[PDB]
């Protein structure tokens, strides 16, 4: 839905590094995948504890 | 050095593009290499094969 909304829009948004991390939470891959982000605003979709 | 390498491998700092350079006193005698030393580790040292 967010892809559909950003595509057919008249303003123009830039989006990079759409992370979908599921491998423990401190095992190598999650660290680098989180380090890839360098812009400044974050949207996250989790369940309280996560 | 061994502890730092073990703690850095788990942090993802040891990948396909990460060059480590190490002084001569770490490679003690080049005959007691542990299992935590990653392949491709440049370390200048004095000569013993020649001379």
């Amino acid at each position: 839905f967010v892809k559909t909304t950003v595509d057919n829009s008249f303003v123009g948004w830039d989006m990079q590094n759409v992370i979908t991390l599921d491998t423990s939470f401190e095992d190598a891959k999650t660290q680098v995948q989180l380090k890839k982000i360098h812009s400044s605003v974050i949207l996250l979709y989790c369940s309280k504890d996560e | 050095a061994v502890l730092i390498l073990s703690e850095a491998r788990s942090l993802g700092l040891t990948g396909y593009d990460f060059f480590w350079i190490v002084p001569s006193l770490v490679s003690g005698n080049t005959e007691l290499i542990p299992k935590e030393f990653p392949s491709g580790l440049i370390s200048v040292s004095y000569d013993d094969w020649d001379y």
